[PDB]
C-alpha cells in the first residue's frame, strides 16, 4: 500500500 | 498585531512541521497559509540579524524567500509566547505531489520531467543561498495547478549547508541515504541527490522505491511500471550506493532522460487543466 511517513 | 492583520480560515493540515490554516491577508485578499510552531517542540534554533532567536526554519526560509522560485516564500512572521507564527504563500488551486501521485498512478515521463526538472531548480535555488532541505519528498511539493509550477515547501528539518559530513538528520527515513542508514553520516549534495532519485522512481512508479533499511543499504533498484531505458539510468545513477558515485546537479540536467522538458505553462495546460 502507499502511504505517507513521517519525518524525525 | 497578527490577529488585526490576517483572516484565518481552516486548518490545512498538521503534523511533524506543526499546524497550518488556510488564511487571508486583510491588506489586499493575498491568500496565505499561517503554520504554527511550538517553541518547546523546536529541535534546531538559530539566530537573526537582529541577534533574536528564531527557529532555524525561519533563518532558512528568510534566506531563499528572496525573489521568485520554486519555493514557498515566508511573508512575514511572528514571536508568540509559546510559538512562532509564518506567514507563508498559498497557491490556489494546490494539490501536494503525495496526493497528485496517489490519485494518478505513475506519472508520464513528459510530466514527471517538467516537476523532476522543476524540483532541480528549486533545490539548486535552494543551495545557491546557503540551505539544504533535508526532506526533499513528494509530501513537500505542493503543485500551482493553474500554474504549472511546483513549490517546495517544510523547511524544518533543514540546515545551512556545509561542505563537512552532517551527524544529525531529522528528515524521512525512506528518502534516506544508504550511508546515513549505515554510518549515521552523510554530505549534504550526495544526500540530496540520493532523495531526488528516490522521488524520481515515486513519480515514474507511482510509490517509491524502499520501505526499509534493507532495501536501502541493498543497492537493488526493480522496476514496477514500464520506465524508459534513459529514465532508469537516471534513476540507478541517483541512487548510487557510493556517495561519489552519484552525479552531480549539472550531470542530472544534462542527462539524455532531462532534455526539452516542457515549460510549466505547457505542462499545466497539457498535464493539470
Ligand atoms: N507544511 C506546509 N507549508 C505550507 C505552505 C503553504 C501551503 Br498552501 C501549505 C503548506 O503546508
Amino acid at each position: 500500500k502507499r502511504r505517507r511517513h513521517p519525518s524525525g | 498585531p497578527l490577529e488585526s492583520q490576517y483572516q484565518v480560515g481552516p486548518l490545512l493540515g498538521s503534523g511533524g512541521f506543526g499546524s497550518v490554516y488556510s488564511g487571508i491577508r486583510v491588506s489586499d485578499n493575498l491568500p496565505v497559509a499561517i503554520k504554527h510552531v511550538e517553541k518547546d517542540r523546536i529541535s534546531d534554533w538559530g539566530e537573526l540579524p537582529n541577534g533574536t532567536r528564531v527557529p532555524m526554519e525561519v533563518v532558512l526560509l528568510k534566506k531563499v524567500s528572496s525573489g521568485f522560485s520554486g519555493v514557498i516564500r515566508l511573508l512575514d512572521w511572528f514571536e508568540r509566547p509559546d510559538s512562532f507564527v509564518l506567514i507563508l504563500e498559498r497557491p490556489e488551486p494546490v494539490q501536494d505531489l503525495f496526493d497528485f501521485i496517489t490519485e494518478r498512478g505513475a506519472l508520464q515521463e513528459e510530466l514527471a520531467r517538467s516537476f523532476f526538472w522543476q524540483v532541480l531548480e528549486a533545490v539548486r535555488h535552494c543551495h545557491n543561498c546557503g540551505v539544504l532541505h533535508r526532506d526533499i519528498k513528494d509530501e513537500n511539493i505542493l503543485i500551482d495547478l493553474n500554474r504549472g509550477e511546483l513549490k517546495l515547501i517544510d523547511f524544518g528539518s533543514g540546515a545551512l549547508l556545509k561542505d563537512t559530513v552532517y551527524t544529525d538528520f531529522d528528515g524521512t527515513r525512506v528518502y534516506s541515504p544508504p550511508e546515513w542508514i549505515r554510518y549515521h553520516r552523510y554530505h549534504g549534495r550526495s544526500a540530496a541527490v540520493w532523495s531526488l532519485g528516490i522521488l524520481l522512481y515515486d513519480m515514474v512508479c507511482g510509490d517509491i522505491p524502499f520501505e526499509h533499511d534493507e532495501e536501502i543499504i541493498g543497492g537493488q533498484v526493480f522496476f514496477r511500471q514500464r520506465v524508459s531505458s534513459e529514465c532508469q539510468h537516471l534513476i540507478r545513477w541517483c541512487l548510487a550506493l557510493r556517495p561519489s558515485d552519484r552525479p552531480t546537479f549539472e550531470e542530472i540536467q544534462n542527462h539524455p532522460w532531462m532534455q526539452d522538458v516542457l515549460l510549466p505553462q505547457e505542462t499545466a495546460e497539457i498535464h493539470l487543466h
